[PDB]
């Protein structure tokens, strides 16, 4: 009953060491001073913040808003699927174990042989033949942060709301270190750019791009492993197909 | 400087676009957002002089 | 209810020559204007009345208080209480002061409220806020039927729409046919759509109000439609009029799903529009006038027969029209004698009256360029294809 | 240079229309077979292997086309 | 060929020389009359601005101040779920419009039983306690209603929909007038009937024509009307218009232009009490509703059977049905007694009876414009040719 | 005051709501009641001044859900 | 008022009306000698080299824009930048040209023979 | 009091940290893409006066196209690294936004946004996602 609650705003600028440039959201903008003990460092611009109601001073940082879809995508359970429930897979189950998880154990060991770390993989064959239970079984031996996501479910007549939620998708994925990013039916993006001109196509092609700017863009990616599985591989873009 | 400082402690002033001066000691002003009024003039303000759509002080 | 508006000064407009007949009438004008000002400068010189109740207006306006906000009063309870909308969009049940005209409460009047604790203390029935305010034309335009070319049907059916109502009506109701609710005038670009507006505002006895169309939509909740029925208040109370909406197909267009708060709105606006049309019966003296281009692109309930019944074609001008416009637009010209304009009009090609004002104008450049002023026919001649920019040659003989 | 010891010589010398994102894969991944087979320096073997399983370029193209 | 820019000597050549000897003069005295014309504007003033100030004698200054002191003001709000109060929990969220929504509970002043789900309700401002409930009252003054109780349009005044009309008296008429023949046949009147067809076709006086010879009140409801700016406390006005539907000895309710709702919160609200209006009112009674529509957009929860009975299509008229309601129309304007309306119905193929209506409006229109009083059978040639048809065909057909 | 909770976050958990003044509110504690259920969306009573949440009320709709009776 | 546009064509035809726009001004690429004073404007604060001959670095612009124009005597200025100089020669004014000029064209000779 | 001009801006330059480390050494090859780029993004912003010398305007923008994965978004990369000026990365498809009339103003607020600050580099991947070919767009 003594906690009065605190306004939640966002970060914009530093203007010095002590003034703080903060949006409340959807409200006005103010120039506010943090509290004497806190991570100014941390305080970066876009960082949610809470304000005390009266002072209106920085009270403590808060991690960044994630989207209602995003987060309704990252809280269903892998249900603990072993690695004894898939059949048949030994060698590919081997070779996707060792390109995702050797990079989440010994970076050590590709940094002495002098490699990157794979950013991802995809994962192509017919339907039915458990790309999506071996990725959860993935996940559930890792029991990291599980991104089950099918491409089918972010396309969206809203114009700009597509490449938004993939932006937030991987914002998400690089706040939550360690997090896999399972971009099941991947062909429903990632379907070749061509200059037919159909609006649905464009922004399309439009969500490909943001795409394949959030996984191998200007940001350099750490510590961020994506699964793609498609049924029609063969249609793939190929600046996504590239390595 | 105790000038500045005394006129700057006085809360500000909405602006408004007078509707029309309705008689000669009220005007209907709309300011944004509370609305409209029919505010009174204070002796300065001479009343002839306010016209219609015109930013006023209040 | 009040009268009309849109006063307007003399035509004057017989003589153009500039031949002191204007110049005698203008004087004449001018004159009365002199003692227009000289006698309110007198009567503001000696007028001494004021007082007299005072103590009871004084002590009234102490239980006003000071300031006033004006409400839009939504609905009435027993006489003491009503419900009261501030500008905000809040609505409050208050009570109704005694010095308060039972009889003007009305749902839909604007309501001076108490600062403090709401509670109904006047009406006010000129709200009129700026932009409605600002759609009621004060000055005529200059224009007026002799300026209009052609468009003899047109400006006929005009008329027999929006001026014989007010006029002598007696053989509408004689016939027993219910006046024209409202009309459209349509056509392809610069026909004289909005020409015609300005003639019929200009040979008025109405209060003429002139809206754009898109000038209604407005940012807030329920601006829009708000202001589509203060509009249509203003109409109606300052009966008869006439609602002059250029451009109706900023929100004409035709009625989709919306998906947006915005589409919403705009439908919301619309639909409101739609309902104030279907308001006031056909009987009563308020007119509704609105102007398109893309007549195929509007709503088809809005051109109902039980909405509006007529609609005005304005073509592209046929060869005797465009050599009426072409001797009207060339009326104040000093041509020569050599012009003969016939051969642009015998040209085959899509002019309207915009684009033969134009190459009058261009003509007039022309000659400005030659230093003269006589403008030859030369100088139509270029004019033409200097204005008239932009079937594969012989393929059709 | 962040590779092994370790001819890279004559793999540039094979006509390949290949990026150099292409490279820096046949590099990732000859370190990544070598990671599999436990030896810390690549030689002929992985990386030939690397740089088969990199630009594959299977037709699986019907021979009327051609 | 390089055109040279007028110089300061050319424009000042320009402005004289060719000029008329009166050009200062006129100039002058034009600009004077504009001044002028300004200062009068500026200098005529406002005036009253006459507020709505009562005349003396009916004011009670002191009685006035005393509610100022004492009365209050109360928001109104929208009530929203009761939360199952039963005497424990009494609270409910209410929306005040725009402004929040808030939990709150009543005043000692008002039982529970005068307040319900979707009721406009009299709060205060700091507790926000529900202090008197606001029904928004019935009345044909406000919006539109039904507005009728014995209409005008009699069965002489329809035409061209005698099998609809042959249905609508099988659907109104037999049950009502006639409930024995339903009962000793053992078989519930028909509780629901839709009258589907394209807008013009005459639906609606159609029913009122029923109207007035089933000897029921007829009830127009505009749908629109639910759905516009009247929407929210429309299914309370619905509700007390359906109580009146009870009260009354048998009442004819028609919803016109259904669409606007049939495909929104409160427009949900509206369909729901309307399901209960129609599924919790006995089917015996006497106030059988009429349904019609332009789109049959209907939700597929109204139209399973015990809501809606009957289907009746409202077709374009025909030739006899067209020249029927030229004839109607005709016999209220002056026109002469020998006009071939077989010709105009034919004239016009496909058109809607409120064209037919706009097509007699246009003649008289023509014969306005010649200043006859008496319409001629070419006013309504004219009039024909500009309303229908919105070489070709006598150059090939013949 | 009614509120639509936007989340929980942890410090031993912390709350961000978004109240029906159109106004998100952050929450050291998360008022009275329980704190395990409390669904990113589920409606609240939340406290007039000092802004916790004093009880949880039944979810109003999911819009097209009360279309169908 | 003034507007500009690159695509006249796609405009309302309720906006391009006379009365509302007037005068429908159209700027052509620049011709030999129009490009000639653009590049001598643009060619104005360089180091200029005796025995430059702007005009045939004009004539090397077939329906070249003036912005190309512009282009090519900042290319030009480039070259001379890049051996450290202040200067600017004529073949530093041709490898410009070539630079900024230079488009792709049609690489299938098959493809370019269909019209005769 | 006065704040600087474009202190409360949408959108949000690359700080210290996010600066990435690919370096010009890291970037095999291009030696000619190399110079073309750091004559008009780099040079220009150090050696002002060679410019002002020869009286020219150094280019401004420039356009990095190829294959897939040949190095364009390494050399932005890289630029960004090795620049004093304000770095202000953003992506085609970023600008498409939702609401209309959204995506000119973040535009026109980035472009505001470096005019404001000092000299200043806006790298904007993905060109083609808004900059494709204009044609009569009929929705
Ligand atoms: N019949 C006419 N006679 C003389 N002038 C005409 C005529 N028709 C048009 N004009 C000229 O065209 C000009 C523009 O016409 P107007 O504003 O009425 O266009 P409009 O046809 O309503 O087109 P839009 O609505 O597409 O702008 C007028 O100022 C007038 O000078
Ligand atoms: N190794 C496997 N290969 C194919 N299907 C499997 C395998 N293991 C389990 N399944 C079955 O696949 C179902 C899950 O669908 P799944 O095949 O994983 O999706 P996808 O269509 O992506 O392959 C499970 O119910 C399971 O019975
Ligand atoms: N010249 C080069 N030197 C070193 N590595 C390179 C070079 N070109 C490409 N690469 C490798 O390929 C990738 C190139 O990405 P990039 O070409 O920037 O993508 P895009 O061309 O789609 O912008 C880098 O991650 C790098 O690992
Ligand atoms: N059968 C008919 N008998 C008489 N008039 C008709 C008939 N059908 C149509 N009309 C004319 O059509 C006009 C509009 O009809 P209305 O009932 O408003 O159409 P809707 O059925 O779409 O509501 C009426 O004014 C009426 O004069
Ligand atoms: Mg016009
Ligand atoms: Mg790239």
């Amino acid at each position: 009953l003594q906690s009065v609650g605190q306004i939640v705003g966002e970060v914009l600028k530093q203007l010095t060491e002590e003034k703080f440039i903060v949006k409340a959201t959807n409200g006005p903008r103010y120039v506010v001073g943090c509290r004497r003990q806190l991570d100014k460092s941390k305080l970066k611009p876009g960082t949610r913040v809470a304000l005390d109601m009266t002072t209106l001073t920085i009270m403590r940082y808060l991690p960044r808003e994630v989207d209602p879809l995003v987060y309704n995508m990252s809280h269903e359970d892998p249900g603990n699927v072993s690695y004894s429930e898939i059949g048949g897979l030994s060698e590919q189950i081997r070779e996707l174990r060792e390109v995702i998880e050797l990079p989440l154990t010994n970076p050590e060991l590709f940094q002495r042989v002098g490699i990157i770390p794979p950013k991802g993989c995809l994962l192509y064959g017919p339907p039915g033949t458990g790309k999506t239970l071996l990725a959860r079984a993935v996940a559930s031996q890792l029991d990291c942060n599980f991104l089950k996501v099918v491409s089918s479910s972010i396309v969206d007549k809203y114009i700009g709301e597509s490449a938004r939620l993939i932006r937030e998708m991987f914002n998400y994925a690089r706040d939550h270190q360690p997090c896999i990013i399972f971009m099941d039916e991947i062909d429903a993006i990632g379907g070749r750019r061509f200059s037919e001109g159909t609006s649905a196509d464009r922004e399309i092609q439009r969500t490909l791009m943001e795409l394949l700017n959030q996984m191998d863009g200007f940001d350099t990616l750490h510590r961020v492993k994506m699964i793609m599985a498609t049924n029609r591989p063969d249609t793939l873009d190929p600046a996504l197909l590239r390595p | 400087l105790r000038e500045e400082l005394q006129l700057l402690q006085e809360q500000g002033s909405y602006v408004g676009e007078v509707v029309r001066a309705m008689d000669k000691k009220k005007v209907l002003v709309k300011v944004h957002p509370e609305g409209k009024f029919v505010v009174d003039v204070d002796k300065n303000i001479d009343i002839n002089d306010v016209t219609p759509n015109c930013r006023v002080a209040l | 209810t009040k009268g009309p508006d849109a006063a307007s000064k003399l035509p004057l407009v017989t003589p153009h020559t500039q031949c002191r007949l204007k110049l005698l009438k203008l004087e004449r004008i001018k004159d009365y204007l002199l003692m227009e000002e000289e006698f309110i400068r007198n009567q503001e010189q000696m007028k001494p009345l004021e007082e007299k109740q005072e103590e009871e207006r004084s002590k009234v306006d102490d239980l006003r208080g000071t300031p006033m906000s004006v409400g839009t009063l939504e609905e009435i309870i027993d006489d003491n209480h009503a419900i009261v909308s501030t500008s905000v969009g809040s609505e409050h049940y208050v009570s109704i002061l005694s010095f308060v005209d039972k009889d003007l409460l009305e749902p839909g009047c604007s309501v001076l409220l108490n600062h403090k604790v709401h509670a109904v203390i006047g009406v006010l029935m000129d709200d009129t806020d700026p932009l409605v305010t600002v759609m009621k034309v004060e000055k005529a335009p200059q224009e007026t039927y002799a300026d209009i070319g052609g468009l003899d049907n047109q400006i006929q059916e005009i008329k027999e729409s929006v001026e014989l109502p007010l006029t002598h009506p007696e053989y509408y109701e004689e016939m027993g046919i219910k006046p024209p609710k409202g009309v459209i005038l349509y056509g392809p670009p610069g026909t004289g759509k909005t020409l015609l507006a300005k003639a019929v505002a200009n040979q008025t006895s109405a209060t003429f109000l002139r809206v754009v169309g898109s000038e209604l939509i407005q940012k807030y909740l329920g601006d829009g439609p708000k202001l589509v029925r203060e509009l249509f208040r203003v109409a109606e109370e300052h009966a008869p009029s006439i609602v002059f909406i250029d451009e109706i197909d900023a929100i004409g267009t035709k009625r989709y799903d919306s998906n947006s708060g915005g589409e919403r709105e705009i439908q919301r606006t619309m639909l409101e529009l739609l309902n104030q049309l279907d308001g006031f019966d056909s009987r009563g003296d308020v007119k509704v006038i609105m102007a398109t281009n893309r007549i195929e692109t509007l709503d088809p309930a809005l051109i109902r027969p039980g909405r509006i019944d007529r609609k005005i074609e304005f073509p592209l001008p046929d060869e005797k029209t465009k050599k009426r416009i072409f001797q009207i637009h060339t009326s104040r010209m000093t041509l020569a004698d050599d012009v003969t304009l016939d051969d642009l009009i015998m040209a085959k090609d899509d002019l309207s009256g915009a684009d033969i004002k134009a190459i009058c104008t261009e003509a007039g450049l022309m000659a400005l360029r030659e230093r003269r002023m006589k403008v030859t026919n030369e100088d139509f001649k270029k004019s033409k294809e200097n204005v008239l920019y932009k079937t594969p040659e012989g393929l059709y003989l | 240079s962040k590779m092994n010891l370790s001819d890279l010589e004559d793999y540039v010398a094979r006509p390949d229309k290949i990026s150099g994102a292409d490279i820096n894969s046949i590099c990732q991944e000859s370190g990544m077979l070598a990671v599999r087979e436990n030896r810390y320096i690549v030689l002929a073997k992985d990386f030939e292997k690397a740089y088969k399983t990199v630009i594959k370029k299977d037709e699986q193209e019907h021979e009327f086309y051609k | 060929k390089p055109i040279r820019a007028l110089d300061e000597g050319d424009i000042a050549l320009l402005k004289t020389y060719g000029q008329s000897t009166y050009s200062r003069q006129i100039k002058q005295v034009e600009d004077d009359i504009q001044q002028l014309l300004k200062k009068i504007n500026e200098l005529t003033g406002i005036k009253e601005s006459d507020t709505g100030l009562a005349p003396p004698a009916l004011w009670d200054l002191a009685a006035d101040k005393q509610t100022l002191q004492s009365e209050q003001p109360l928001q109104v709000a929208r009530c929203t779920k009761i939360i199952n109060a039963d005497s424990e929990d009494p609270k409910y969220i209410i929306n005040v419009k725009q402004f929040a929504k808030f939990v709150v509970d009543l005043s000692d002043q008002v039982a529970p039983t005068d307040i319900e789900e979707g009721m406009r309700v009299g709060v205060d401002r700091n507790k926000y306690q529900i202090h008197i409930p606001l029904p928004p009252k019935i009345d044909p003054t406000v919006t539109m209603m039904q507005v009728e109780e014995k209409p005008d349009v009699t069965y002489s005044d329809v035409g061209g929909c005698k099998e609809q009309i042959e249905k609508l008296r099988e659907v109104v008429e037999t049950p009502l007038l006639h409930p024995e023949r339903f009962v000793n046949l053992g078989i519930e009147p028909p509780k629901g009937v839709l009258l589907f067809g394209p807008p013009g076709t005459g639906k609606t006086l159609c029913a009122r024509a029923v109207a007035n010879r089933t000897d029921a009140c007829f009830i127009r409801v505009i749908g629109s009307e639910l759905v516009q700016k009247y929407v929210g406390e429309g299914a309370r006005m619905v509700r007390e218009l359906f109580e009146m539907a009870r009260t009354k000895k048998a009442c004819l309710i028609f919803f016109d232009e259904i669409d606007a709702i049939g495909g929104d919160n409160e427009v949900q609200r509206t369909m729901l009490e309307l399901i209960n209006q129609l599924d919790g009112f006995d089917p015996r009674g006497n106030i059988k509703v009429l349904m019609a529509t332009n789109r049959p957009t209907l939700d597929p929860a109204l139209m399973r059977p015990g809501r809606l009975d009957r289907k009746i299509e409202f077709s374009l008229p025909d030739l006899e049905g067209r020249t029927h309601i030229f004839k109607i129309h005709a016999r209220s304007m002056s026109v002469e007694r020998d006009i071939r309306f077989e010709l105009l119905a034919r004239l016009c193929p496909n058109s809607t009876g409120a064209e037919i209506r706009s097509v007699c409006t246009e003649a008289g229109m023509f014969a306005i414009r010649a200043r006859r009083k008496i319409a001629t059978e070419k006013d309504f040639l004219e009039a024909v040719n500009k309303v229908i048809k919105s070489t070709p065909r006598y150059m090939t057909y013949n | 005051l009614v509120s639509n909770v936007i989340e929980l976050l942890d410090v031993g958990k912390c709350a961000v709501i978004k109240t029906s003044t159109r106004q998100t509110y952050f929450l050291p504690v998360i008022g009275l009641v329980d704190a395990e259920k409390l669904k990113p969306g589920d409606l609240v009573g939340v406290n007039k001044d000092s802004y916790l949440i004093l009880e949880t009320l039944p979810t109003e709709y999911d819009s097209r859900v009360k279309a169908m009776e | 008022v003034i507007m500009a546009t690159n695509r006249i064509d796609i405009l309302d035809s309720a906006l391009l009306r006379p009365g509302r726009i007037d005068r429908k001004i159209e700027f052509p690429p620049p011709n030999e000698e129009a490009r000639l004073d653009i590049l001598k404007i643009h060619s104005r604060k360089m180091n200029l080299t005796r025995g430059i001959n702007l005009r045939k670095i004009a004539e090397l612009m077939p329906g070249a824009s003036g912005a190309e124009v512009k282009g090519v005597c900042t290319e030009a200025g480039m070259y001379a930048l890049r051996e450290r100089r202040v200067h600017v020669t004529q073949e530093d004014f041709e490898m410009a040209v070539a630079k900024v000029m230079q488009k792709d064209s049609e690489k299938n000779m098959s493809i370019k023979k269909l019209w005769k | 009091d006065v704040l600087p001009p474009e202190a409360d801006s949408s959108i949000m330059m690359l700080t210290s940290d996010q600066k990435p480390d690919v370096m010009y050494a890291d970037i095999g090859g291009m030696d000619i893409q190399k110079q073309e780029v750091r004559e008009a993004v780099e040079l220009p912003l150090t050696h002002f006066e060679l410019y002002k010398q020869i009286g020219i305007d150094p280019p401004r923008g420039v356009l990095m196209y190829g294959p897939p994965g040949c190095g364009k978004t390494m050399l932005a990369k890289a630029v960004a690294h090795h620049t004093t000026a304000a770095f202000i990365r953003v992506v085609g498809s970023e600008f498409v936004q939702k609401y209309l009339g959204e995506g000119p103003r973040m535009v026109r607020d980035v472009f505001r946004l470096a005019k404001e600050n000092a000299p200043a580099i806006i790298f904007i991947d993905e060109i083609d996602a808004i900059a494709t070919k204009r044609f009569d767009a009929q929705t």
